[PDB]
């Protein structure tokens, strides 16, 4: 709703287009068992189409 | 055996910076603004040795300065000593035909081309007319 | 105390010649006074140009250039010399050099 | 919660003997160490080249000004901080006609144009070099905008031929406000970081002057420091990777010596980015020499630092070479381990010198960050943070990583607060660079003023 | 200001008292600067009284 | 140890060696700046 979660705003528009946040993932477990987390950003054109 | 510099407080401080620093580490005492009213009037008078001020646009129109250089004509005329006031040139869009009275009869020393060589001269100055000085602390600085 | 040897040049030019002629004067053993080595900082600028012209000048040279001969200081400093000559009815005071 | 633990930042020393932190601001009060007393330059350009060089080397003779003097400070000029005489009249010209230019990149090729115009360059630089009386300490080439658009790595391998010093300057950077382009306005302004600009050209020209800008002075003696990287000459036939090394040891007392130890050591293999054991013993035995020539003893204890891990195969042959009780510890250090720390509070990054120690073999060194006397952000975004691990060898965390803020702190190709990785690497790798594009050179110089 | 923006002609008398005045040098040196500036060669016209 | 014995051109070959090995050294690996290079020839090698 209104392009927000939790007031936190995760996608917009940049002009002509329309920005999203992204992430990833990946396992590892040597100092203790976690995922790590990287941050994205993804572009669209009308807001659903790649 | 202080050495007392006049200049704009916004426009015109690197410069007084830099030749603080750089006369502190040679061991000339010098009063300037930056390191700390009346204090100042006392200072001009009974305790510097040499008033420089500092010649700009900016300046040569601000009402301390101008205090501070009749306090120090003031004292010149008692000391008697004519070379108790040092102007320095540090601008370039100022002619040397549009300086303020009770400056515009002395001699500047243009630091307007280089700095160094503003230094230099104004070390070899300070040599001839034996202003007192102590070892190099350059620790200080 | 007429010992010194005044010389008189222009400002922007003709100022390597002056330096020239005074270190070889001092190094013979003479006394000159000159603008570029002399007349320490934070001094009158004219006041004790005049006072050494009148009270300490044995001689006054002048040099003579395209680049001088219509410059106001210089001929300012010539008519304080020229006073000074008839003051002291010395007729070899004032000596050109022509380096131009 | 886990604690991360802080290292001081070093100090580097300048002239009087005197410490601080910031090159930009220990030069101005104090000044470099020796006394070279003036650089006469050269230039090898168009006409209108020698009038931007000219225009730009009487600007920077007087004091320019920042937009922000906290963050980029002023730059008093040269004869002011350096105390030489760098002046646009001792100036030694050899011109290039247009004509030769539109002559050799009219049509031509790709690598042929690129081989023509460094012969034209070279064969000014070495025929005045050779056959001139006047003395020139560095060639100054005044690229035009046409001729950038491979060149600068064959242009100084082909003078390391000769030992020549050299510095390649652009148009754009220092004429950027006549190459408008766009709609009007320029592709690069310099507006806001003039004070800049000249602080790097007058620290660059003044080292490769044979001048000494500053030094270091908390390291630990004895001890040295090499830095092995890797290159894939496999460009060419017979594919390679090639190895390029640099020393930063301290002299006998007082004194800082920071040089490379090249001739390149090959690898057949493709992948394999490690080194034989003929090799290794021929790189440890030079390195060693090169130490004992000059502090007249052996070291105590040989500190190797590289990208890549170490097999046992090359490090039997390390511990065979060494002699008496010369240890050996190995570290590697790698740059982009996803793990990045927010502030819960702020929007502002993590400090600089932060460091999280994982085991006593690992660590996260914090290099890149927010410095308080800058009052501004080294890096952009979350700053990344390095990974430290002492591979073979024994040795104490802490002290590596206080070494390597240590080698972070010696750049002398720019003059900047600090690096975000040991400078004794991206030397190397400079070194590695320059030497893949020439054509089997015997016996390089170990000089950085030829390559950098 | 009235030296450099107001004067039309400055005249200064001579006498054994003046000359050497230091109010009156500072003047003289003010009104030579205006006389380079406005072109004028009969600008400081001298009064001889004593 | 060089001049001592050899041949009279072996020997003069090897000191040249010698000064010209460290000159090129000097020249290619060091820093410091050197504009003209002096031989200071001692007493026993001129003979
Ligand atoms: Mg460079």
């Amino acid at each position: 709703e209104k392009d927000k979660f939790e007031k936190i705003k995760l996608v917009g528009k940049q002009k002509n287009k329309y920005w999203h946040f992204g992430i990833s993932a990946a396992g590892k477990l040597y100092p203790s068992p976690v995922l790590m987390v990287s941050s994205h950003i993804i572009f669209t054109m009308d807001g659903i189409n790649l | 055996n202080k050495i007392f510099i006049s200049h704009a407080t916004p426009e015109d401080d690197d410069f007084t910076r830099w030749l603080s620093l750089k006369l502190i580490g040679l061991g000339y005492e010098v009063w300037c603004d930056i390191l700390f009213w009346s204090t100042i009037e006392k200072e001009i008078r009974e305790n510097t040795c040499k008033f420089l001020i500092v010649s700009s646009t900016a300046g040569n129109k601000r009402e301390g300065v101008l205090k501070e250089l009749a306090v120090a004509t003031k004292v010149k005329k008692h000391l008697q000593d004519d070379m108790f006031i040092i102007p320095l040139a540090i601008d370039e869009n100022l002619s040397y035909d549009d300086i303020n009275i009770e400056i515009v009869r002395l001699n500047a020393i243009d630091f307007k081309k280089s700095w160094a060589k503003g230094l230099q001269d104004l070390l070899d100055a300070f040599e001839k007319q034996n202003v007192p000085k102590k070892p190099p602390d350059h620790s200080k600085s | 105390m007429r010992n010194k040897i005044f010389i008189s040049h222009a400002t922007p030019e003709d100022d390597d010649f002056t330096r020239w002629l005074s270190l070889k004067l001092i190094g013979l053993g003479y006394e000159v006074w000159c603008d570029i080595l002399f007349l320490d900082k934070g001094v009158d600028f004219w006041s004790t140009i005049e006072k050494e012209i009148r009270e300490n000048t044995c001689k006054f040279l002048i040099v003579s250039s395209t680049a001088g001969n219509k410059r106001e200081g210089v001929l300012k400093e010539l008519a304080v010399a020229t006073k000074v000559k008839k003051h002291l009815q010395d007729d070899m005071f004032i000596i050109p050099l022509a380096i131009d | 919660m886990k604690e991360l633990i802080y290292i001081e930042e070093p100090s580097i020393l300048f002239a009087h003997g005197q410490k601080c932190t910031d090159p930009r601001d220990g030069l101005a009060l104090f000044g470099p160490l020796n006394q070279i007393y003036g650089i006469k330059s050269g230039v090898v350009g168009t006409q209108k080249g020698l009038q931007i060089f000219k225009s730009y080397l009487d600007k920077i003779q007087k004091p320019i000004y920042n937009h922000n003097n906290i963050t980029r400070p002023m730059f008093p000029g040269f004869e002011a901080v350096f105390g030489c005489k760098w002046e646009s009249q001792n100036i030694v010209f050899k011109e290039i006609t247009d004509e030769e230019i539109r002559r050799y990149l009219f049509n031509a090729s790709t690598h042929k144009r690129t081989y023509d115009l460094v012969t034209l360059f070279n064969d000014k630089i070495i025929t005045a070099n050779k056959n001139d009386e006047e003395r020139v300490d560095v060639w100054f080439v005044i690229v035009p905008e046409e001729i950038y658009k491979q060149f600068h790595d064959q242009l100084k391998a082909r003078l390391l031929e000769h030992t020549i010093p050299t510095q390649i300057l652009r148009e754009s950077t220092l004429a950027w406000r006549d190459f408008k382009n766009t709609f009007g306005a320029p592709i690069r302004d310099f507006s806001k970081i003039e004070g800049h600009l000249a602080w790097t050209i007058s620290t660059a020209a003044y080292y490769k002057a044979g001048g000494k800008p500053w030094k270091l002075g908390d390291i630990r003696p004895g001890v040295c420091y090499l830095g092995l990287v890797y290159k894939k000459i496999e460009k060419s036939k017979n594919p390679q990777n090639a190895c390029c090394a640099a020393q930063m040891f301290l002299d006998n007392g007082d004194g800082t010596v920071f040089k490379g130890e090249v001739g390149p050591w090959y690898n057949p293999e493709k992948g394999e980015y490690h080194l034989k054991p003929k090799e290794a013993k021929a790189l440890l035995t030079q390195a060693l020499e090169s130490y004992k020539e000059q502090n007249k003893s052996y070291p105590k204890e040989v500190f190797i630092h590289a990208r890549t891990r170490f097999n046992d195969e090359e490090w039997n042959a390390f511990n065979e070479v060494t002699p008496k009780n010369t240890n050996l510890v190995g570290v590697t250090i790698t740059k982009s381990k996803p793990l990045k720390l927010y502030k819960t509070e702020g929007a502002f990054p993590i400090m600089r010198g932060n460091a999280y120690i994982v085991d006593e073999k690992k660590a996260f060194l914090w290099t890149l960050g927010f410095v308080p006397k800058l009052q501004s952000t080294l890096s952009m975004e979350v700053p990344n943070p390095i990974f430290i691990e002492i591979n073979k060898g024994e040795a104490e965390i802490q002290q590596v990583l206080k070494d390597i803020l240590a080698l972070t702190k010696l750049n002398y190709n720019a003059c900047i607060y600090a690096d975000g990785e040991p400078v004794t690497l991206r030397f190397a790798n400079k070194i590695g660079e320059i030497l893949t594009a020439s054509t089997e050179i015997k016996t390089p110089p170990l000089a950085f003023k030829y390559y950098i």
